[PDB]
């Protein structure tokens, strides 16, 4: 038995922290709040591989 | 027949000197001090009954709302200067409107 | 219930309250400053009104706990629970 | 359910019947002037054991009063408190 | 050297020195503060640290591990 | 182990500065009148 | 052609309205549940009358409208019609506080 | 005529604490009014709080409670603390 | 007395007394006494030690009142204690605004 | 005959050089004279209702501290 | 060429000064028949002890000093280094006066 986490809203900024790549802050946004994280690397390479755009969940 | 009456007064003086006899105050209480609270006790309860009888004249009504109780302390000098920090529930604020603010 | 609700008091609330006070143009952080400036307040009482009750042994806050509270501080609230 | 409480609700009647018998009162301004009769009762009392204290003496008399009346109030309220006061006063004790 | 960490500061990059942070290693001996050797600032900026763990920093190895 | 998703004020957060910190305890005060006087002064 | 007011004259008719009225401004649920939110975690599950929280509400709102004037005449002292951050602290400090 | 002070006991008290600085007559008097003013302080306040739970009688509750209430919390923390460790240890 | 096996300094008895004769209450009882020269000692003691380095910092083996001052005025409990309290010869703290400079 | 003009300027300077200003402009040497004269009345005016209560010619220093121990002041030092 | 101070210098030196003296800026005399002043019309041919003078100039000093420091900031709120008539009403309305 394990628990796990999960972040789900709107996109609204998208900005690279640019040897090594950087990290991205993420808008986020829900319905009931708003809230931003910081992204590790990799998780940014997958982000930009699926073509996410701002405005898109 | 109570003292109140051939002194001239209305709040009961025995009322009063008991509660002064176990209101812890001192050891020995004079006859004459609870006639002298009495007294000056009505006659702040009498300033205090036809200012806010007056103020309730102005705005032509028959009962006394906390409002012009508020309006009648504050209006006169004495009074502000008397309590400064008393809050009166219910009975607002004066219509104060600043000079620099009109156009 | 148990999570903000110092947020509670809505910005039109402070607006007029402003507008008691006689105030005509409010800036932004206005609404922040007053909202902290009762975030002690309440404290500043609420505290003295359990401690009251914690001596008179009540689970239930009266009105005779806030008034006599807000006796020591000088400010004698008058009216309800005189 | 109730034992007995005390308030000044009669005689603020009767002294409103003195000065304006129209006008009512409503119920919670006679609390309020319950509580303001009731702390300047506390006010009045307070100084008198305090200046008591103060004189070394343990009989509070109607100079204390007096003098208490005349410097917790300002000259007006004090000056009239003290000659309705002192009236009031001298023609109890003239009765005997 | 292992023990709680009760304060840790980290300053950005100025002028004056690449990096300046001071670190709090309290025990219950002995509590002293040590001065960060830069790439020691990047090792536990690399990794989150919170105030208030047991923490043991290796000095030849290089590395933080977390008792 | 190192979580790949962190949480960020935009305000308050900066890349540049971390900081992280935790009978009758007193912080020392220093009542001298040339150090007053000499910290104010420099 | 749309009727506007020019800014600053509803601010004047509402110092006349509100002025006039001794009607509490705030709401009594989000202070009933903002009261219990600081008593608890000060003692845990207490009980609240259904009076003495329009006395809390009361001299809260009476004593925040004089600090609305007095930090009204603070910043009025610097010439100008906008209430800032500073002159709360300004008003507020120079009170005792 | 005869007066009565405090003297000797700050002087006790100051041994107990540092037992080379002495202590002038004026910062003796300061001393002298400031707990003669607490006094009636916790003393007022233990009679007020008396009054509220009509009861005729004062006793350590009163006065724990009451230096709770008037004091910060630290020095109240502490005067309750030690007050109840010296009470207790009387009785 | 009583002061020495429950570990007090101030007398018990002057208390016991004054708080009798001090027209409060018409009973009291026999640990308040006691309790308020625990509380007083406490206070003492600390305005003692807090005046006296205070006095260690100027380098003089006496107290003067600018040393309780500033002692009492340092400390943030005992400024909140007393904000109203005037000492005699103590002198203000060396405040000085940073725009005047 | 006006002895409240005995304030020397010089006074009100230095006493605000204890508050630390700086410049001072004209009218504050007035100022400061006026609220010092209703201050004096404020509270020599309560010395002389202690003095004539304790039945006494002359103004104690006892007078002075519970004089200005009812207006919250509460003056430490001389008649503590 | 004479030796003379830029305006402003005197002041600081002035403030080291007379911070760091406790004695009393205003003299006996002027006080005493100040006092007495005050006095002659409350209550005639009273008697002033050799005390409790200086009790009174020590609490009005005292006083004072802090109306300044208050005044002082007042003025500071201005944005100048100059104390005006408006800001000792502003500093002393504000304390509750």
């Amino acid at each position: 038995k394990e628990t796990k986490e999960v972040y789900e809203g709107e996109v609204t900024e998208l900005t690279p922290e640019d040897k090594t790549i950087s990290h991205v802050i993420v808008g986020l946004k829900s319905a009931k709040g708003t809230k931003t994280l910081r992204l590790d690397p990799t998780i940014y390479e997958s982000i930009q591989r699926e073509k996410v755009s701002i405005g898109d969940v | 027949q109570s003292r109140s009456a051939k002194a001239g007064l209305t709040f009961p003086v025995g009322r009063v000197h008991r509660l002064l006899r176990r209101g812890n105050y001192a050891q020995r209480i004079g006859s004459g001090a609870p006639v002298y609270l009495t007294a000056v006790l009505e006659y702040l309860a009498a300033e205090i009954l036809e200012l806010a009888g007056n103020a309730a004249r102005d705005n032509k009504k028959t009962r006394i709302i906390p409002r012009h109780l508020q309006l009648a302390i504050r209006n006169d000098d004495e009074l502000n200067k008397l309590l400064g920090n008393v809050t009166i529930a219910q009975g607002g604020v004066l219509p104060n409107i600043h000079q620099n603010l009109l156009p | 219930i148990l999570r903000d609700n110092i947020q509670g008091i809505t910005k039109p609330a402070i607006r007029r309250l402003a507008r008691r006070g006689g105030v005509k143009r409010i800036s932004g952080l206005i609404y922040e400053e007053v909202r902290a400036v009762l975030k002690s307040f309440l404290e500043s009482v609420i505290r003295d009104s359990v401690t009251y009750t914690e001596h008179a042994k009540r689970k239930t806050v009266t009105s005779l706990d806030v008034v006599y509270a807000l006796k020591r501080q000088g400010r004698t609230l008058y009216g309800f629970g005189g | 359910s109730k034992a007995r409480k005390e308030t000044y609700s009669s005689y603020i009647y009767k002294v409103l019947k003195q000065t304006h018998p129209d006008t009512g009162i409503s119920q919670k301004s006679m609390s309020i002037l319950n509580s303001f009769v009731n702390d300047i009762f506390e006010r009045i009392a307070t100084e008198a054991s305090k200046l008591a204290a103060y004189n070394k003496k343990s009989t509070i008399s109607a100079r204390e009063i007096q003098t208490a009346v005349r410097l917790i109030l300002p000259g007006e309220l004090a000056k009239h408190a003290v000659s309705e006061g002192t009236r009031a006063v001298t023609k109890y004790s003239s009765s005997t | 050297i292992e023990g709680e960490v009760v304060e840790i500061q980290i300053d950005r990059s100025i002028t004056g020195g690449h990096k300046q942070g001071k670190l709090t290693i309290k025990t219950t001996d002995m509590e002293t503060i040590y001065e960060l050797g830069n790439k020691m600032i990047d090792g536990l900026t690399k990794e989150k640290v919170l105030a208030g763990d047991v923490i043991s920093i290796d000095k030849a190895s290089g590395k933080i591990t977390k008792l | 182990m190192k979580a790949l998703v962190e949480e960020i004020d935009k305000k308050t957060y900066n890349p540049d500065i971390y900081f992280t910190s935790l009978s009758r305890p007193v912080k020392r005060i220093n009542y001298s009148l040339a150090d007053l006087e000499a910290r104010l002064y420099t | 052609k749309p009727h506007r007011y020019k800014p600053g004259t509803v601010a004047l008719r509402e110092i006349r309205r509100f002025q006039k009225s001794t009607e509490l401004l705030i709401r009594k649920l989000p202070f009933q549940r903002l009261v219990r939110e600081i008593a608890q975690d000060f003692k845990t599950d207490l009980r609240f009358q259904s009076s003495a929280i329009g006395a809390l509400q009361e001299s809260v709102e009476a004593y925040l409208v004089s600090l609305f004037e007095d930090t009204n005449l603070a910043a009025i002292h610097a010439k100008r019609v906008t209430i800032q951050k500073k002159e709360i602290k300004l008003a507020r400090r120079l009170r005792g506080e």
